[PDB]
């Protein structure tokens, strides 16, 4: 309970107070403040790179490792009573595994196109130099979250399978497909984040 | 309270205040405040005004030994995204006797409904460095409670002011989208290691 | 003010504010988890609460 | 020309068709897969069958691919600010409708799978099901498409 | 004449329109999914009967796929502000209209099929109460045309 | 002369207005459906005549769609933002207290019918029970036109 | 002059002065509905006397209702900040008194209704007690009234 | 002079003080009432004299009353924003200790009347403990007559 | 000369020493007086002596007022900065350590008495630990009265 | 000369380390005082051993109060940024260092002594415990002295 | 030079890459322990073989210090924010991975541990899946290392 | 040059270096003491060993204090940011390494001494699976000590 009553709280507070400050700013005409234009123009682009960057990587690593802790705790839960399950349903851990690596992939292309700029203005930076920060992380968020997601997909239908197969092992091969269907979700994520990052440069 | 200074032709077009007006040439201050507001004699040659420019223009004789005359140029082009003109100080510019230093404003910025007010627009980091030199130079300046009006301007009253700060500023919200982003990652670290949970009981 | 003059909003402010706000956001927040900590806490009085 | 900024708001547009077509794909797989495992003990042959549900959650993150594919194609530094809105119109537009299709496959995937394996004739139902659950992607697209490429 | 950011309101209206109907649509057809799928173990011939909440769902998605094609093909470059309010306006009302349709349709559905299971005559009972349930819809509707044509 | 963001507040009346009164609808109706659902496996009889909770429910939903027809009917360029106010205030006085009458609607449908089943004689009282749920609504409406043509 | 945003602090005022009530009539409603509709089973003659606490409900979004209508015949384009904030305070006076004397009502009126079910002296008792609930509305319309006449 | 905005807090305090204080007696009669109720099956007589906590409840509330007439008869267009701070604060201490009290007395009245129904003795206990509850709402009304008159 | 928005800080003050005290005393008269109820059932002799909790707790909320009248008297218009964040500091320092008091008397007063009950040797025991509870109200007087003439 | 409004951290610092060490010392009370009053039932000579719990409890509130004196005399208007937070850094030190430690001295205050009660040889044990649960309280101080006199 | 701010961000990217990390292998140790202590009460001879998910939780701390290290050796007062943003890149790639990995170790090894207790054959198969979960923390590190270095 | 405000992070790394250590030091004895208190009434022998868990416990408050010392004793007036953000760092890095090996001796703790009195094979166990849980709070230690020395 204490936990959840703290991040409703937050949540509601949180949103209670941007409708009111979006009244508030509104009526009281202070629409040259709240000018998000500004926020996003002297917020550093490399800010935005990086969070890029490095959720690539940690977002689709907290999927693998979510994806792994799933499906390898049936699989040591199935395994006491049926020893044969833990060659075959290895591949939901290799496929978990699957979903950092591409993470992985992703994150050291996108840090490839990370350069310093040298410069502290906004016309000084230049179009392609914000254009490099937002695109580079909407890639690292894009493949991040969608290994994210892709990594407790893995894993809990792999839990599925390691379950199945320690009561009947003829299924195993069969019900496997359903991590395929997963593992798209990150390859799709990766495609995405190549397309996101592929017309980049900073300098 | 010290009368702003009024640019006038027709109607008054500009005005100008500041709690403390200041100057230093190689870093000898002097204060102007009595030379320049409320003076009826205070010369403004050199002044000019348009619907979409502006030169405020302050000339002192006895000041350093030097005919001295400091030019505020002010822009207020129309903005597509905002849709409202915005006015904006481009340069400062100290016109000495022998040459000119150049000082670009920084955050002079503001809606042209509007008027602009900031507490240093000065060229000293220990009061915001918003006068920038790209260059050496022998000037120094302080507009403590620096205010400014220059289009559209009524009376010579002062309309309502965009303060040079705000609730945030650019070290802050990168601070902030840092912090109130690794809270969220703590968060869940937290939420998972108070989770943790231990048998309360053993095997026979 | 006669001349309508700004309200004189320091610099720093931002500061001040992002200051006073998140130590007082951290400080409300420790005082209101505690407080409801304290005030669900088990009052531990099994052997009476069943007669 | 354009603001500098004026790509975020595409740029969110592209991760959010994706990303969110990914969030709604993986539970409607993860949900629909738990169901087709755990049925499947009782009746093995049913697994050809009861894919389905996990095909249609393979499709919505087609949708959010297709969105982010035609967003980030459609991405330049150059880009005037009305495009780069609508392009965000886009990516949330398929995005959480995915996501909202993703939910009713995951479901009805589920309880489908489950009821098919105790009553057989439930597979026509499941399909038809299905299909008012994966519209929704589709409908997504649609308004996506039509936003994105204008 | 207009701020080049106006067109951002009525694409969230497009988008808002879409998305809050899939999700009406998307808890309808969950909700009375999960209704069908158990129900047909016992009563194997309702399937081709107790689909009506799901294709009722399907028709919460409709509207919200209406109004967002109408938005999306009323955008323009240089938009009116007042005009993008009102499509703002449009894609909420029958968006989130659509929502509670689709929580009404979800709820009906689930409980009106298991009951109808039970109740051979409470068909007719549980039609008239959809009805009631997928004119939310409608309304939603009838302000968001009406504010999008102003 | 009137300023740029006046409209929006009107906008937000008529679609608050609908919104929030299609959540009261949906609440009572769902409430309401369910108890109708449920009662009806022993009293075939009664899934006529129990419906007037959902049929009051459905009269919260156009309170909803009347004031929004009558704010979007009078929305346009001009608007002094005053009367955008008065709209915003009548499209959230009619709407949540729509939403006031649907949670209450709700509640005493769905304890009504299941009483109703086990003691016919309490209809009557349902009745009673629901014009004091349902002129909520009303107050709801009254405020709303006083307000939207003040 | 005074303003252009100062008339929206009088019309939240009329909306709170509606809206508040309405979910205290609202929640005082549904639980002396649930209690009423509970106690018919064992009870069938008491559901006519027990419809008091909804009568009381009811009046607690009369005095809402009456504060909104005060403070919206009260409104105009010039309105001193003085006197909409007068109306903002009536307006939330009213509206969550009437919300406190809701609680009451309907946790009064239900316990009270099922415990009269049990026990025939207990009427007596359980009027006095609403009473000192229902006059919670009265002390917020009295602050509502003399607010917004300052 | 004083700025336009400086009534506000004045009106809180006014609003405050009945507000907080009509939700402490809301609370103490609330659970008042559940207690009492609850108990008069086994105990007939005891409904006359178990009312004293909701007196007390109610008592609560006209210690918020009379802070809120004497902020509100208080107020003016001219006030200076030190008075109205004072009447801020006037009105959260009376209010919110009066929300205290309330609270005291609605536990204090559960209890102390289902105790009472087991043992008689209790009564005298159970007055002397409300009377300590109560106060708490007494020295919340000291404070504001203090504030609101400096 | 001096700015406001700066006797505000010192209502804080005034209003917080009062509010989280009476808070403070209202859970500690609370818990006591379910302990004292519950209690009084198996040992209808010891009400008289296990009113001592309950007054324990009434100390906290009349600390709470010393504070709050010695900061109220000390308020003015244009109050310097400096004095006005003492009596904030104050304020709180009293209220919430008046707060950790109260609940330390609840939890030990409801514990204690129910204990004493079981067995009257623990009365010594019971009023020792309220030492060591009622002592933290004192703290917070001791720091809020060195603020409060700092 | 330097920043005003500097004070308003310090002041912070002494009402920290006062607040967060008297919570520290009243959850540490609390936890121990529900273990003494329900272990003294089973064994009614242990009260005064069992009592140490609590007394090191309440040397954390000493603790803060220690700190809070020391803030509080080191205050002055003209109060450097430096002194300030080296108040405000040591407040929250000692405070929430207190914190800390009272949670500590609760939980093993409680389970020393209901591990007592059945077995005495732990009383030692729980007192080792204990020290190590205290002496955290004393590192917060040892910071919160260095801190504030820096 | 460089702005004022500019060091924080790598400075934060050294904290996290130790706390994150931190927290991750203080998980896998607590599941880790707790496994180990559930299974020795059956198989005392087992322990040091079940240390294998200790040992690696404790190996994906020292990527976070490897790395932490790293980040604080490369910071200095002039450095520019490329070198600044990536370093915090650095500190949350390992720091959340390390997190993550951590996670998966302790809860396959809490499993894993109970699981070769009751069936030897497991005890290859736990290493080789705790193999896959160190490898998420090497993968954070490979990335870390390249940034920090970059 | 050197600003204002230049102290808070510092500070706030001295005083959370404290602060979280002692949080951890005290949910890794709050853990434990419930662990040996809870098992030590069968295992009398055991007390004097079983202390282990809070001995590394409080080694955790120390390296908390070691870097709170070491940066208290190194703030300046107008110290630069970039040594006070490495305070900071080294702050947070120790204290919450502290606070993660807090949580790990806490559970290590409880589990492997209530295990020990069942198996007594099981403390060396506990030994080494602690000193893993340590050496978090020795990482974050050694990390703090380099930044607040660079």
């Amino acid at each position: 309970t204490g936990l959840e009553l703290l991040y409703l709280g937050i949540f509601v507070a949180f949103w209670a107070c941007m409708i009111v400050v979006g009244i508030c700013y509104t009526i009281f005409d202070l629409g040259f403040r709240f000018d998000v234009a500004w926020f996003l123009t002297e917020t550093s682009p490399f800010m935005w790179s990086n969070l890029g960057i490095g959720l690539a990587i940690s977002l689709s690593v907290v999927g693998a490792a979510w994806g792994i802790y799933i499906t390898g705790s049936s699989i040591i839960g199935g395994g006491v009573k049926a020893p044969r399950i833990k060659t075959k349903n290895l591949v939901s851990i290799i496929f978990c595994e699957a979903v950092a690596i591409y993470g992985i992939i992703m994150a050291i292309v996108i840090s490839n196109m990370a350069e310093p700029f040298s410069a502290t203005d906004p016309k000084a930076i230049g179009h392609r130099n914000y254009h490099a920060g937002y695109s580079m992380f909407g890639a690292g968020l894009t493949v991040g979250l969608s290994n994210l997601f892709c990594g407790v997909c893995v894993g809990i239908v792999g839990s599925g399978a390691a379950l199945a197969d320690a009561q009947n092992p003829s299924l195993f091969v069969k019900i496997l497909i359903v991590e395929i269907f997963g593992s798209a979700i990150g390859l799709f994520g990766v495609i995405v984040a190549i397309l996101q990052t592929s017309r980049v440069k900073m300098g | 309270i010290h009368p702003p200074v009024s640019y006038n032709d027709t109607a008054p077009r500009i005005l100008f205040w500041a709690q403390n007006f200041s100057v230093a040439y190689k870093d000898e201050w002097k204060d102007l405040t009595s030379l320049t507001f409320g003076v009826e004699n205070l010369n403004l040659t050199g002044s000019f005004w348009n619907d979409s420019f502006a030169m405020l223009s302050l000339t002192y004789e006895p000041l350093f030994g030097a005919t001295v005359t400091f030019k505020f140029i002010l822009a207020s082009r129309f903005y597509p995204v905002s849709a409202r003109y915005w006015f904006t100080m481009e340069r400062l510019e100290i016109h000495s006797n022998g040459s000119v230093a150049h000082f670009n404003v920084s955050q002079v910025t503001g809606p042209s409904i509007y008027s602009f007010h900031c507490e240093y627009v000065s060229s000293l980091s220990k009061k915001g460095s918003l006068l920038v030199t790209n260059v050496p130079s022998l000037w120094q300046m302080t507009l403590h409670n620096f205010q400014i009006q220059a289009f559209n301007v009524t009376g010579e009253q002062f309309s309502y002011a965009s303060d040079c700060a705000g609730f945030f500023s650019p070290g802050i919200w990168m601070g902030l989208l840092t912090t109130l982003f690794m809270l969220f990652i703590f968060t869940y670290g937290l939420h998972m290691i108070l989770s943790l949970k231990t048998m309360d009981r053993f095997d026979d | 003010s006669p001349y309508n003059l700004a309200y004189k909003y320091n610099l720093e402010y931002s500061v001040v504010f992002n200051l006073v706000l998140w130590i007082m956001t951290g400080l409300a927040l420790a005082v209101i988890i505690t407080s409801y900590n304290i005030w669900n806490m088990d009052p531990g009085y099994d052997s009476i609460i069943y007669r | 020309n354009n603001p500098e900024y004026s790509s975020f708001f595409g740029v969110m547009g592209a991760s959010s068709a994706m990303v969110f077509s990914a969030m709604g794909a993986a539970y409607g797989t993860a949900k629909s897969g738990t169901g087709i495992a755990a049925m499947s003990v009782m009746r093995p042959e049913l697994i050809m069958k009861s894919i389905i549900p996990v095909v249609m959650a393979g499709i919505i993150a087609i949708y959010g691919l297709v969105v982010a594919v035609l967003i980030a194609n459609s991405l330049t530094d150059g880009i005037t600010l009305y495009r780069s809105f609508l392009q965000l119109g886009a990516g949330l537009s398929v995005g959480l409708s995915g996501l909202a299709a993703g939910f009713a496959i995951g479901i009805v995937g589920d309880a489908g799978v489950r009821g098919t394996a105790q009553q057989p004739r439930l597979f026509v139902g499941m399909i038809l099901i299905l299909i008012f659950a994966e519209v929704l992607g589709l409908y997504g697209l649609i308004v996506a498409l039509i936003l994105s490429t204008k």
